[PDB]
RNA sequence: GGAAGAAUGGGCCCACUGUCCCUAUCUACUAUCUAGCGAAACCACAGCCUGGGGGGCCAGGCAAAAUCAGCGGCUUGUGGCA
RNA sequence: UGGACCCACUAAUAGGGAACGUGAGCUGGCCUACUGAUGAAGUGUCGUCGCAAUGGUAAUUCAACUUAGUACGAGAGGAACCGUUGAUUCAGAUCAUUGGUAUUUGCGGCUGCCUGACAAGGCAAUGCCGCGGAGCUAUCAUCUGCUGGAUAACGGCUGAACGCCUCUAAGCCAGAAUCCGUGCCAGAAAGCGACGAUU
RNA sequence: AUGUGGAACGGGGUAUUGUAAGCAGCUGCUGAGAUUAAGCCUUUGUUCCCAAGAUUUG
C-alpha cells in the first residue's frame, strides 16, 4: 500500500472517524448516552490507527524470511538493519496507541458530565496526534522503502538463468540485451546499470532469465546475487581491451570474483574479438556463446491431401463485424442446385413430417404407387 | 408497495385506451399514418427461428408466446383541425364526410332505435346543398392549423361482436405540408384503411388498452400503455391462406379449433404480437408506431415465421385442423 | 452465459452426488453469485455453482466448504426451445472452483445445458440428455 | 418433428406436454398431462382402451439424403394421395367391423 | 500443430470436430476460430458450422471417421438436413441410438481402428462398422469408460491418460497398430481428447497449451515435417 | 425444499408436514344490502396544514355541496503542564 | 443480505435522526387525515372527440463474447472505448404453453342401507378414491421496462483586471447514475375547445 | 319500439371422463355413454316476445 505523510495520515484518519460516527449529541440525553457517543467515537478512532498500521505491517515484509538473494540484495540496497529498526519503532508506536486508546476507552466508561466526556476525547485524540507526529521519519523510510521494492524486479533463482559479470561496459550487457527481450539502457559512463536487469528468454524449449551484474554498492550488489543463485558466470574479458580494463586486470578480477563464480559454469568471453571469443564490436558470436552457456547449464496410414502438402473473422467484420454479422448456412452447402441451397424446404405438412418421409426414391416410387392405386382402384 | 408514478390507483375513465402521445410531425417525410386500433380476441403460442446475432440462441429454433388482435379496416369518416396556441392545441374546426356508417350513428346515441336518428342530418343535406362551405373549413384547416387528425373508427359489423357501437378516435396525419395532409384527408373520404398501410410484418408499435380487473385500494381496470411489443405478422383473413407458413405450408386458418375462446372465429386481418397485451379478451386496443427512434438489434432483426399453433386451446387440445385429425383418429360412428 | 431457468433447491437441502469420487449425499450451504434480495434463500438448478459439503463418503474429501455443480433436478423447467424437463432426482458433481471435477466418470443422462455451460463436464459425459 | 407420444400414442406438437428422460438414457414424451400421469401410474397402453397400442392388438384397428426440387415437389402429392388410399380401408375396414 | 483457443477456452475438442476430411466447428460462438480452422484446413478439407441437438458441444458427442460420422439419436432431422447438404457426398453421416448419447467421448475412432467402450450395444457396434468401415473393439482406457474422451486417437501416433501403466500403453499401441504416448496436454490437463484434436496432416491443440506438451504431440504425430 | 420460521411420529438420528421460502385456491359463516325493530357511552364550541406565539391568535398555503367504503392521528478534527 | 463477534455470497453488506424514534407498529433482559367509490350544479339541453393547467414518476446493477491474449509488460501477466448477448433486484401486464387449485359436486371407481327379487334408483351434514375443463394464480409460467437539454466536481478557450500572465472579471466549450424536461399515470368534479341534435 | 332483432330450447363444432345402461354373443353395439356454459364458438332448427311503461329535461 502507498505511504501516506505524518500529516495527510492524521487528517485522513481523523476525516474518516468525523465522516463515519455521529457528531451531534445534544447535552440534554443520558449520561450513558453520552458516554457511549465518546466511546465510540474513541474506539473508531482507535480502530482506524490500528488497521493503518496493521496494513503497514503485513506489506513489511521479513527480510529473514526473504530469499538468500532477495535478502541480501535488500539489506545492501535499502539497509535492512535501519528497515528493521523502523518497523520496531512503528510496532511499539502502535502497541503504545492501543494501550492508550484503552486506558482512555476505561476512562470514558466512568464518564461523568459531557465536559469531562469532551476533555476526554480531545485529551485521546491530542495523545494520538503527538504519537503520529513522533513516528515521522519511519514514515518517509517507508515510502522509500516501498519505491525502491516496487522498481526492484522478482528474482526467480529457482529457474535457469545467466548471470552476466565483469569488467563495466565488457559488452556483456550489449550480449545479454541482445539475448533477451529486456533493453538495458548503456551508457559511456561507467556503472551505468546501477541496478541488475533480468531479461527472460527461450531456448531448446526451456526458460533462461538473463540477469546483469554491475561492473567490478552496485558491485557489492552484484557479488551478493552471483553469490546466491543457480546460473552460470559469464565473465566477459575485452580481448581488444576496448571496455577500458586490461587483459590482466579483467583476468585477475575474474580469478578474485572466482570464490563467487565456484560451484557453477564459467564462460571466458573474449569481448571486441569456456573460453568463447564474441566480437562485440563486430556483434558476432554472441548467439553462439548463449547457445553454449544454455548447454553447459543444461494399418492406419495418414491420407495427408494434395493441398495440405502443397478469413471468416475478416468478412465477419468487413460485413458488421462480431454479434452484428449474421453467417448464412446456405452458402455452405454442397446442394447442386444455387437456387434449392438459398430457398426453404417443407419441415412438416398436415400433421406428418413431411422432411422426416421423403426420399431421393419416392420420384419414381410416386409414379408406380399411382399405377398401383389405379391398377387396385379398377 | 408498487410504483409511485402509476399513482392514484384508480380505475380508468375511458372504457377504450387512448393515445396520448404521438410522434413528431416531420413535412420531409410523406403523409402516413400512426395509429390503429383493433379488437383483442385471445393468443397462442408460435415457432419461430431466432436469428439473433451474436445470441448464444443464433441461427437457431425458439418458442415465443403470440397474441392474435383482429383489426378490421376502417372507415375514415372526417378530419378535425388542430392549431398550436400559447395554451396548447385547441380544436379549430371538424369536417365530416356524408355517409356515416350506422356503427358510428351508435356512437352518438345512447338509445339508438328509441332516438329519430338526427345526427349529422342537417349537415348531410347543408354538404349536398354547398359544398363550398365545407371547402372554406378545409381552408380554414389547410392554412391556419398545424396538425391535423383523421377520424376514423373500427368498423364493427363484420367482426364477431355482440357490441354494435364504433369505436371512433383520431389518428395523426404525419408528414408532408398541412395542405398536403388535408388533400390526403380529402381523397380519403368515405373508404377504408387497411391494416397492411401502416405495418409492415416487422415493426416497431406501442399497444395501449385498459388492463383487466380483479376488483377491490382498486386492483385492475387502469389505463395502461406496453413498449417494445415486436409485431410477428399483419395476417389477411381475408385470404383464405392467411396464416399457411411457408416452412409447413399445412394449409390453415388462423382461428383456433372450436373457436377464439369466449371471442369466435377470426375472420378479417389480424395482427400477431409478441408476448401479452394489457387487457383482457374481446375488448378494444390500441397500437401506435413506436415514439422513439431506436435501432436496437432486438428491433432491427427480420422475422419470418416457422410454425403456428392452431390446436384447440379450450381444454388440452391436440390437434391442428379437422383435415390433419381425420386421419389420425380412427372413423367414428359419425 | 446462461438463461433464466426454474430455481428449486434452496439451502438447507440434501441432494444426491454422481461422480465415482466416494462423495455420496452432498449438503446445500450457500449458492455463488446470488443477489442480496430480502428474505429469500437461494436455490440451487442444473449447471449453478453452490457451496455444498459432503455429508457421506471419503473422510478426508468431507468437512470442506467446497463449489459444486447440479446436473440433475427434480423440478419441471422449460427449455427454451419450448418443452418442460425435469429428472428422477438431484444429482450433482463434485469440482473445484477452477472447474474440474476430482472424479473421472458420471453415471446417467447428463441435461446439455450442463454439459455445454461447462466443457469439461461434458469431456466427462457419456450419456448427455 | 411431431414426436409420437408413448402413454396416448398421439402426434405431440412442440410445446405441449412433458418430456421424461430415463436412466438407461430412454427419453419418453408425454403428449398431455392425463397420458404422462397415465404413464407414472404405469397403466399398461395394452390395457387402456383410449390408448392407440389396445386399439391396436385388440382387433379395433437416419441416413440424411440430398435434396431436390423435384423429389420434393412429388414427395407433397403423394403424402397427399398416401393418406387418401389409408383413409379409404380405415373406412372398410369398420364396416368389416361393425358388420 | 496450432494452438488456438474456442471463446475464452483451450478446450477446443469438446467445441470442435476433427476429422480426416472434414471438420466440425459451432455456431453463434467466436468467428475467429471458424477463421483460423479455415485458414488451417478449410481449403484442404470442409469445414461445417452446425451445432447438433442445438449444442456447442459437437466435438466432445459426435464421433466420426473420414470415411463414416456418426451423430447421437437426440440431433434435430432439421440439422441432419443441413449437416448433409454442407457435407461432401462421399461423407456418411447416419445417426446412433445406443444407450450411450455422448458418442464422440465414449468412442475415439481411427482411419483404420477404433476403440469404443465396453458398454456399447451390439447393434451400434455394427453400424458403427458399418458406417466407418473400421475395426471396432470394445475395451476401456487407462480404466476409465470414457476412453474417446480421456484419449486421444490418429493415425501416426496416439496420446493416452499420463496414469496410463506402460504394458497396458503398449497393449493398446499394438492392438491400435500405431504408436502410444501417454501424457497430458493444455499443461497438464488429463482430458486429452477434449484438449487435443489431430487429424491426418494437421493437428488443432488449446492455446494454453504448453510448448513441450505441443513438442511431443507433433514428435509423436509427426507433424514437424 | 423440509423446521431455513400431517406423519405413527419413531429409534442426536430417521420420518413427516404451508412453521418458513411464498403464498395461492376453495367451501361455509361473519361481513354487505333489503324489510322490520332499535340503543348507550359521549357532547363548552367546533374541526385543512406549515412557521411564529393550540383548534380558536398573527402571517402564509389554499378554499365547492351532499354522501358511501377500508382506515391513521448547545454540539463536530487537533491532550495538558513547564 | 441469508444463518448461530463470527462465515459465505454479493458491487457494498455506510452512518444517522425522528430527545423518553416508531411500547397506544412490536417484543425481550365524533371530526379530520390517507385511500378508493359515486355525486347535484352553471357552460341553453344531452352526447361524441379532444385540449392539459397541475400532481406523481421508474428503473438499478452485475458477467459474457468479441475489441485480446491487442494496448502494455523481459517476462509473469494483462487493458479499455464501442458493438452484442445474458443474469439479479424492482416495476407494469398477461393466462397459450407447465404446475397448483376442486362446489362444473362434471365423468369414472369404492363402501353401506332400501324396495320380497333382478333391474331400478336414492342417500350417507361435499361418505372414500382417480381424473377433472372454464376460472383463479404461480420471480413455479411468459412479455416489456426512454431520450433530450441545463449543470457540479473538473478539463479547457478567448480575455482584462495587472502593457506579462490569467478557465473569470465580461464571455464561451466540454463534462457526473446529478438537476429540469421527453415519455409513463391521474385530468381541475367552479379550466377550456371543436362537433352532432335540440321537445 | 320489428329485426342477417331478442330469448328459451335443440343441432353442429369444440372440449372432460373413460367405453356406459341395455341388447347381447372377454368381445360386438362401443374410443361408447354422460356433461358441454352457467364467464366456449356457430345457428336457414321449433316456439313464443316486442313498432312498451313510467320520470326528468329550452
Amino acid at each position: 500500500t502507498p505511504i501516506p505523510d505524518v500529516n495527510t495520515f492524521l487528517d485522513v484518519v481523523l476525516s474518516r472517524t468525523q465522516r463515519k460516527t455521529p457528531t451531534v449529541i445534544r447535552s440534554g440525553f443520558k449520561i450513558s448516552r453520552i458516554r457511549g457517543f465518546y466511546g465510540r467515537k474513541v474506539k473508531f478512532t482507535q480502530d482506524t490507527i490500528t488497521e493503518k498500521l496493521d496494513s503497514i505491517l503485513q506489506e513489511f515484509p521479513k527480510l529473514n524470511d526473504i530469499h538468500p538473494f532477495h535478502a541480501d540484495l535488500l539489506n545492501i540496497l535499502y539497509d535492512r538493519d535501519h528497515l528493521k529498526i523502523a518497523l520496531s519503532q512503528l510496532s511499539t508506536a502502535k502497541h503504545l496507541v492501543e494501550n492508550v486508546a484503552r486506558d482512555y476507552i476505561r476512562l470514558l466508561k466512568y464518564g461523568d458530565s459531557l465536559y469531562r466526556c469532551k476533555q476526554l476525547k480531545r485529551a485521546a485524540l491530542g495523545r494520538m496526534a503527538t504519537i503520529i507526529k513522533r513516528q515521522k521519519s519511519s514514515l518517509e523510510f517507508l515510502e522509500q522503502v516501498r519505491q525502491h521494492l516496487s522498481r526492484l524486479p522478482a528474482i526467480d533463482p529457482n529457474t535457469r538463468t545467466l548471470l552476466v559479470c565483469g569488467y563495466p561496459n565488457v559488452g556483456k550487457s550489449s550480449f545479454m540485451n541482445k539475448v533477451t527481450r529486456a533493453q538495458v539502457d548503456v551508457q559511456p559512463y561507467a556503472f551505468t546499470t546501477k541496478s541488475l536487469f533480468v531479461g527472460h528468454f527461450d531456448y531448446k524449449y526451456l526458460r533462461w532469465q538473463v540477469i546483469d551484474t554491475p561492473g567490478i554498492t552496485i558491485e557489492m550488489q552484484s557479488i551478493t546475487a552471483m553469490a546466491h543463485l543457480r546460473s552460470a558466470v559469464l565473465y566477459f574479458m575485452d580481448l581488444s581491451e576496448m571496455c577500458g580494463y586490461s587483459v590482466a586486470a579483467q583476468v585477475k578480477l575474474y580469478h578474485s570474483i572466482k570464490p563467487l563464480f565456484a560451484n557453477k559454469v564459467t564462460i571466458l568471453v573474449l569481448n571486441k574479438i569456456k573460453v568463447v571469443q564474441t566480437s562485440c564490436v563486430q556483434d558476432i558470436g554472441v548467439m553462439d556463446v548463449r547457445t553454449t552457456a544454455c548447454e553447459a547449464l543444461l494399418a492406419r496410414p495418414a491420407c495427408i491431401p494434395d493441398s495440405v502438402k502443397t478469413l471468416a473473422r475478416d468478412i465477419e467484420a468487413a460485413n458488421g463485424g462480431a454479434g452484428v454479422y449474421n453467417v448464412e448456412l446456405r452458402d455452405k452447402y454442397i446442394l447442386q442446385d444455387p437456387s434449392w441451397k438459398y430457398d426453404r424446404m417443407p419441415e412438416l405438412l398436415d400433421g406428418k413430417n413431411v422432411a422426416d418421409f421423403v426420399d431421393p426414391e419416392i420420384e419414381a416410387k410416386l409414379l408406380a404407387l399411382d399405377e398401383e392405386e389405379e391398377r387396385l382402384e379398377r | 408497495h408498487g410504483s409511485l408514478g402509476f399513482l392514484p390507483r384508480k380505475r380508468a375513465s375511458r372504457q377504450r385506451g387512448k393515445v396520448k402521445a404521438f410522434p413528431k410531425d416531420d413535412a420531409s417525410k410523406p403523409v402516413h399514418l400512426t395509429a390503429f386500433l383493433g379488437y383483442k380476441a385471445g393468443m397462442t403460442h408460435i415457432v419461430r427461428d431466432l436469428d439473433r446475432p451474436g445470441s448464444k440462441m443464433h441461427k437457431r429454433e425458439i418458442l415465443e408466446a403470440v397474441t392474435v388482435i383482429e383489426t378490421p379496416p376502417m372507415v375514415v369518416v372526417g378530419v378535425v383541425g388542430y392549431v398550436e396556441t400559447p395554451r396548447g392545441l385547441r380544436s379549430l374546426t371538424t369536417v365530416w364526410a356524408e355517409h356515416l356508417s350506422e356503427e358510428v350513428k351508435r356512437r352518438f346515441y345512447k338509445n339508438w332505435f328509441k332516438s329519430k336518428k338526427k345526427a349529422f342530418t342537417k349537415y348531410a343535406k347543408k354538404y349536398a346543398e354547398s359544398t363550398q362551405s365545407i371547402n372554406r373549413e378545409l381552408e380554414r384547416i389547410k392554412k391556419y392549423c398545424s396538425v391535423v387528425r383523421v377520424l376514423a373508427h373500427t368498423q364493427i359489423r363484420k367482426t364477431p361482436l355482440a357490441q354494435k357501437k364504433a369505436h371512433l378516435m383520431e389518428i395523426q396525419v404525419n408528414g408532408g405540408s398541412v395542405a398536403d395532409k388535408v388533400e390526403w384527408a380529402r381523397e380519403h373520404f368515405e373508404k377504408t384503411v387497411d391494416i397492411k398501410s401502416t405495418f409492415e410484418q416487422n415493426e416497431m408499435i406501442d399497444v395501449i388498452g385498459v388492463t383487466r380487473g380483479k376488483g377491490n385500494g382498486n386492483a385492475g381496470y387502469m389505463h395502461r400503455t406496453q413498449l417494445n411489443s415486436k409485431i410477428y405478422r399483419i395476417g389477411a383473413g381475408d385470404d383464405a391462406k392467411n396464416a399457411s407458413t411457408d416452412f409447413d405450408a399445412t394449409e390453415k386458418r388462423i382461428t383456433p379449433m372450436g373457436g377464439f375462446v369466449r371471442y369466435g372465429v377470426v375472420e378479417n386481418d389480424f395482427v400477431m404480437l409478441n408476448g401479452a397485451t394489457p387487457g383482457p379478451v374481446k375488448r378494444v386496443l390500441t397500437l401506435r408506431k413506436s415514439l422513439l427512434t431506436h435501432t436496437s438489434r432486438k428491433a432491427l432483426e427480420p422475422v419470418s415465421l416457422k410454425w403456428i399453433d392452431t390446436a384447440s386451446k379450450f381444454g388440452h387440445g391436440r390437434f391442428q385442423t379437422p383435415a390433419e385429425a381425420k386421419q389420425f383418429l380412427g372413423t367414428l360412428k359419425k | 452465459t446462461k438463461y433464466r431457468m426454474t430455481l428449486g433447491l434452496p439451502v438447507q437441502a440434501i441432494m444426491n452426488c454422481a461422480d465415482n469420487s466416494g462423495a455420496k449425499n452432498l449438503y446445500i450451504v450457500s449458492v455463488f453469485g446470488t443477489g442480496a434480495r430480502l428474505n429469500r434463500l437461494p436455490a440451487a438448478s442444473c449447471g449453478d455453482m453452490v457451496l455444498a459439503t459432503v455429508k457421506k463418503g471419503k473422510p478426508d474429501l468431507r468437512k470442506k466448504i467446497m463449489p459444486a455443480i447440479v446436473v440433475r433436478q427434480r423440478k419441471a423447467w422449460r427449455r427454451k426451445d419450448g418443452v418442460y424437463l425435469y429428472f428422477e432426482d438431484n444429482a450433482g458433481v463434485i469440482v473445484n472452483p477452477k472447474g474440474e471435477m476430482k472424479g473421472s466418470a458420471i453415471t446417467g443422462p447428463v441435461a446439455k445445458e450442463c454439459a455445454d455451460l461447462w466443457p469439461r463436464i461434458a469431456s466427462n459425459a457419456g450419456t448427455v440428455v | 418433428r411431431v414426436h409420437t407420444c408413448y402413454f396416448c400414442s398421439g402426434p405431440v406438437y412442440p410445446g405441449h406436454g412433458i418430456m421424461f428422460v430415463r436412466n438407461d438414457s430412454k427419453v419418453f414424451r408425454f403428449c398431455r398431462s392425463k397420458c404422462h400421469k397415465n404413464f407414472k401410474m404405469k397403466r399398461n397402453p395394452r390395457k387402456v382402451a383410449w390408448t392407440k397400442a389396445y386399439r391396436k392388438a385388440h382387433g379395433k384397428e437416419n441416413v440424411p439424403v440430398r435434396y431436390d426440387r423435384n423429389v420434393i415437389a412429388t414427395t407433397l402429392n403423394a403424402m397427399k394421395r398416401v393418406s387418401q388410399v389409408h383413409a379409404k380401408r380405415e373406412r372398410l375396414f369398420y364396416k368389416k367391423r361393425l358388420a | 500443430a496450432l494452438r488456438a483457443q474456442f471463446e475464452n477456452s483451450n478446450e477446443i475438442g469438446v467445441f470442435s470436430n476433427l476429422t480426416n476430411s472434414y471438420a466440425l466447428v459451432a455456431l453463434g460462438g467466436s468467428e475467429n476460430f471458424y477463421s483460423v480452422f479455415e485458414a488451417e484446413l478449410g481449403d484442404v478439407v470442409p469445414v461445417v458450422h452446425t451445432t447438433i441437438g442445438g449444442t456447442r458441444i459437437i466435438g466432445r458427442l459426435t464421433c466420426g471417421n473420414r470415411k463414416g460420422l456418426l451423430v447421437p439419436s437426440s440431433t434435430t432431422d432439421n440439422e441432419l438436413q443441413h449437416l448433409r447438404n454442407s457435407l461432401p457426398d462421399p461423407v456418411k453421416i447416419q445417426r446412433v441410438d445406443e444407450r450411450l448419447s455422448a458418442l464422440g467421448n465414449i468412442v475415439a475412432c481411427n482411419d483404420y481402428v477404433a476403440l469404443v467402450h465396453p458398454d456399447i450395444e451390439r447393434e451400434t457396434e455394427e453400424i458403427i462398422a458399418d458406417v466407418l468401415d473400421v475395426e471396432v473393439f470394445r475395451q476401456t482406457v487407462a480404466g476409465n469408460v470414457l476412453t474417446g474422451s480421456y484419449c486421444a486417437l490418429s493415425n501416426q501416433g496416439a496420446l493416452v491418460h499420463p496414469r496410463t501403466s506402460i504394458q497396458e500403453q503398449d497393449e493398446l499401441s499394438s492392438l491400435l497398430q500405431v504408436p502410444l504416448v501417454a501424457g497430458t496436454i493444455n499443461r497438464g490437463s488429463d482430458v486429452i481428447g477434449a484438449g487435443l484434436v489431430v487429424n491426418d496432416w494437421c493437428a488443432f491443440a488449446g492455446l494454453d497449451t504448453t510448448a513441450t506438451e505441443l513438442a511431443v504431440c507433433e514428435s509423436i504425430f509427426k507433424l514437424q515435417d
